[PDB]
């Protein structure tokens, strides 16, 4: 008999018995996260340690099949996931050292404490407090002190751990047929099957800046406008020639500029569209909010929501001693079980979060028919983009008026539209250069172009060039600034957030085009459009069975990743900014610094 | 005539315990008056899907030696019980002929055959050397060789156990909760017919 038959029998044996164990682990995790008792901790530990202790043998057995003779693609693609060494390529000592390094790095990051100089006994943590200080405060000196204290009492001891971590993980990757760890991360964006849809690991590198160079003028104009407004702000600090400092952005790292909205409102007098008071006045509970969110998807055309979601899921207000961590999550426990978890309150942000999580649930429900190993998105960027599309499309004034929240005789004009566009831009488009620079730095350091001595300095001039952020105070070699980040100290890839925005805007533009809408793109709505729902479903149902290049062929007409929809969305904002700052100049000079 | 003689459908529909699909239960029914009206009007039954005989004319027809086969399967697999159908249990566990003249009833049993820890007492056949002939029952439990080497009844490489259990749980969604299925077969051979419905006066 052929090898393919043996592989098929092995897969059929494996998946059915894996499903039940995965379901048990998911149920234990749900019980722990919904009811925090001591018993649940060890129950989850002893009901999940078995899942890996079972996956190990299945991975071990899936090597006697010589994966260069299998055909039919789908079988080979399914078997590719199983044939993963993981971290077993190395001996016990190196593996346990790496695990201990990860654990100690996580513990150091998660227990940070910095004390103000006058009281060395009352410290502050990254929890609200120090974060609150750098979020919603006004003093220059205290912001600078908090920045320096956090970067000098957290990331100073991380340098040796990260230095050993880099070489250890690079050695593991080289043992796993990848010359860098950057290749190991980029392997997700790789397909070597059908001809005409193929994609290589190194192509993403050439693609990232190719699609980044087109949005540079927009970022430059936003930088110029924000710098001008900050010059109307804190005096004798900003320079009208250079680029703005680091600790004045409005966050610990400057990942998001949302906290900076208050200082740089275009008009100010015009109030934003907020319906929290209207929602309260009509006595709206969580059930009403979730039913409206379900009706939106039903009107679009997606399948109706199943029973048990309204029963098993913890929708709202745990209340009494029954404590529960309630970061808003959507759980896919398997075996046709879907749930949500949230502490719902009466506020607009809760409405948007409910829509986002419901979209996540819909996408999870779409591909339930695929085999066990292929129940994910085509790549790591599709899932969050699909989730955020509904949030983008559910905040339009027309949709709010249709559900009877805004006044029926409401009229929108130039000022409020520009205000909303600026508010959304400050969050969406102000983070792309930061992510691009961080990922470029990580790839470069993994490849080893920058040696041990050229770590912090190179990081800083690439930040000054790409982003436009200067030194409050110098750091020579004894600090590790990027290490003081959640996604860097916990070993998480960061290029997902760059592709998510482009994917979501391409999807929104395609749906609006095939939805018969006329006018500006930012006022588009996809409610009451069955064709758009059918087009979206035809791609959502695929799962991981097809390459993401083919996935970007049913929603849009081009497989490549282009950036035109972003420049189309912020068109009125760009044309207002063009005639807004007609005296100040775009661009920055990399030589001026606050301290020199 | 006068007062009729009932037929025992209670012991086949309201039995406390059914049997796994790989050993589906068979019962023969003869010399009785069967009333299908109470079965048709019942609202509990989800699937009442029978082809060769019109549902409203069961009482008019008169057959001999009716058969009833009962088992318990998964929700998603109820579509596999039909003439000219293919799947996993249709060709390995229970196969119907292409000239079927019978009637299949299926209903939900989530609150009877489920347990909070899981009901692991239902098993089905997953690996066979070849397909199954119509109305054939196989209970052989022998190790399966998927390669070109003897297995000697030990679960080694490419040597699998043929029967695999079920994982029913109370919180599983529709399509995984257990369903109970019973099929009625109406044969008509040369001996005088005895089994058919009441003659109203
Ligand atoms: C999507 O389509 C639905 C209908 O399929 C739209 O709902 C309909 O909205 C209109 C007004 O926009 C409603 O008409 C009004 O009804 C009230 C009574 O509810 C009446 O007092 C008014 O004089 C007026 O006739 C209509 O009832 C309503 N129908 C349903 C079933 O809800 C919905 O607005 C559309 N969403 C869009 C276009 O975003
Ligand atoms: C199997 O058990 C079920 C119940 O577990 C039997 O069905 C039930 O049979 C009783 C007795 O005839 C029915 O009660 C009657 O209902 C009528 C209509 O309301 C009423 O007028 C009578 O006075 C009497 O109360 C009952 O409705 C019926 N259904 C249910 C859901 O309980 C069934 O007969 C047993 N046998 C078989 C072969 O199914
Ligand atoms: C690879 O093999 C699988 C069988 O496991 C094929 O899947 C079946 O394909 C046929 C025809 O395309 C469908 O009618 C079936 O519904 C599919 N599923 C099953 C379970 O049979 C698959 O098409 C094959 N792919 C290639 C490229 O040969
Ligand atoms: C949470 O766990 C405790 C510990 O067993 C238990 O007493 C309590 O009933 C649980 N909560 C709920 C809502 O069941
Ligand atoms: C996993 O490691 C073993 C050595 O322990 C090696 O023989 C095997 O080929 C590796 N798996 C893959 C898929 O390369
Ligand atoms: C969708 O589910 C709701 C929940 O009860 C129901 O009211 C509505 O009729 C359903 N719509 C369908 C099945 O088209
Ligand atoms: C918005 O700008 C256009 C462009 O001239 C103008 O015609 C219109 O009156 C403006 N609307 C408001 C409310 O200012």
């Amino acid at each position: 008999s052929t090898i393919e038959e043996q592989a098929k029998t092995f897969l059929d044996k494996f998946n059915h018995e894996a499903e039940d164990l995965f379901y048990q682990s998911s149920l234990a995790s749900w019980n722990y996260n919904t009811n925090i008792t001591e018993e649940n901790v060890q129950n989850m530990n002893n009901a999940g340690d078995k899942w890996s202790a079972f996956l190990k043998e299945q991975s071990t057995l899936a090597q006697m099949y010589p994966l260069q003779e299998i055909q039919n693609l789908t079988v080979k693609l399914q078997l590719q996931a199983l044939q993963q060494n993981g971290s077993s390529v190395l001996s016990e000592d190196k593996s346990k050292r790496l695990n201990t390094i990860l654990n100690t790095m996580s513990t150091i990051y998660s227990t940070g404490k910095v004390c103000n100089p006058d009281n060395p006994q009352e410290c502050l943590l990254l929890e609200p407090g120090l974060n609150e200080i750098m979020a919603n405060s006004l003093d220059y000196n205290e912001r600078l002190w908090a920045w320096e204290s956090w970067r000098s009492e957290v990331g100073k001891q991380l340098r040796p751990l990260y230095e050993e971590y880099v070489v250890l993980k690079n050695e593991m990757a080289r043992a796993n047929h990848y010359e860098d760890y950057g290749d190991y991360w980029r392997g997700d964006y790789e397909v070597n099957g059908v001809d005409g849809y193929d994609y290589s690991r190194g192509q993403l590198i050439e693609d990232v800046e190719h699609t980044f160079e087109e949005i540079k003028p927009l970022y430059e104009h936003l930088h110029a406008y924000v710098r001008a407004k900050l010059m109307n702000a804190y005096p004798s600090y900003i320079s009208p020639i250079g680029c703005l400092p680091a600790h004045l952005l409005g966050d610990m790292w400057g990942r998001f500029w949302t906290n900076l909205y208050s200082l740089t409102v275009p008009f100010g007098q015009k109030p934003n569209i907020d319906v929290t008071d209207a929602m309260v006045d009509q006595a709206w509970d969580a059930q009403r909010i979730f039913k409206e969110a379900e009706k939106f998807f039903v009107s679009v055309g997606l399948p109706n929501m199943t029973q048990g979601f309204w029963e098993n899921s913890m929708l709202t207000d745990p209340g009494n001693v029954q404590k529960a961590v309630c970061h808003p999550t959507a759980w896919d426990l398997g075996k046709g079980d879907f749930r949500i978890l949230m502490c719902t309150k009466v506020t607009m942000d809760d409405f948007l979060t409910a829509h986002h999580e419901m979209g996540h649930i819909q996408y999870d429900m779409a591909y339930a028919a695929q085999p066990f190993l292929l129940r994910n998105g085509a790549n790591e960027g599709f899932h969050e983009a699909v989730g955020e599309i509904m949030s983008l499309s559910a905040a339009t004034p027309k949709h709010l008026k249709s559900i009877g929240l805004l006044s029926p005789d409401f009229q929108e004009d130039n000022e409020t539209e520009i205000n909303f566009l600026l508010k959304q831009a400050l969050t969406i488009v102000g983070t792309l250069p930061f992510t691009y620079m961080l990922e470029k730095w990580r790839w470069m350091v993994f490849k080893g172009e920058i040696p041990k001595d050229q770590w912090m300095k190179k990081w800083w001039e690439m930040k000054r060039e790409i982003v436009g952020v200067v030194e409050p105070v110098p750091h020579d070699e004894t600090y590790c600034d990027p290490a003081s980040l959640f996604h860097v100290s916990n070993d998480y890839s960061f290029i997902r957030y760059y592709t998510r925005t482009l994917y979501q805007f391409q999807f929104q533009e395609a749906l609006c085009q095939a939805a018969k809408h006329e006018g500006p793109l930012h006022k588009c709505d996809i409610s009451n459009s069955t064709e758009a729902g059918q087009k979206l479903f035809n791609m959502l149902r695929l799962g991981k069975s097809e390459p993401w290049t083919l996935a970007l062929e049913n929603v849009v007409g081009a497989k490549n990743m282009n950036v035109r929809p972003l420049l189309n969305y912020f068109e009125p904002l760009f044309t207002w900014l063009k005639d807004q700052n007609k005296n100040s100049f775009v661009g920055w000079s990399t030589d001026w610094s606050p301290y020199a | 005539p006068n007062i009729t003689n009932l037929c025992p459908f209670g012991e086949v529909f309201n039995a406390t315990r059914f049997a796994s699909v790989y050993a589906w239960n068979r019962k023969r029914i003869s010399n009785c008056v069967a009333d299908y009206s109470v079965l048709y009007n019942s609202a509990s039954f989800s699937t009442f899907k029978c082809y060769g005989v019109s549902p409203t004319k069961l009482n008019d027809l008169c057959f001999t030696n009716v058969y009833a086969d009962s088992f318990v399967i998964r929700g998603d697999e109820v579509r596999q019980i039909a003439p000219g159908q293919t799947g996993k249990i249709a060709d390995y566990n229970y196969k119907l002929p292409d000239d079927f003249t019978g009637c299949v009833i299926a209903w939900n049993s989530n609150n009877l055959d489920s347990k909070v820890g899981g009901n692991y007492n239902y098993r089905y056949r997953l690996f066979r050397k070849s397909n199954l002939k119509p109305f054939e029952r196989d209970i052989s439990t022998e190790i399966y060789q998927a390669g070109s080497t003897p297995c000697n009844g030990v679960q080694g490489f490419n040597c699998y156990f043929p029967l695999q259990s079920y994982g029913f749980q109370p919180t599983n969604g529709v399509g995984y909760q257990p369903y109970r299925v019973v099929v009625l077969s109406f044969e008509l051979l040369h001996a005088p017919a005895t089994v058919c419905g009441p003659k109203k006066s």
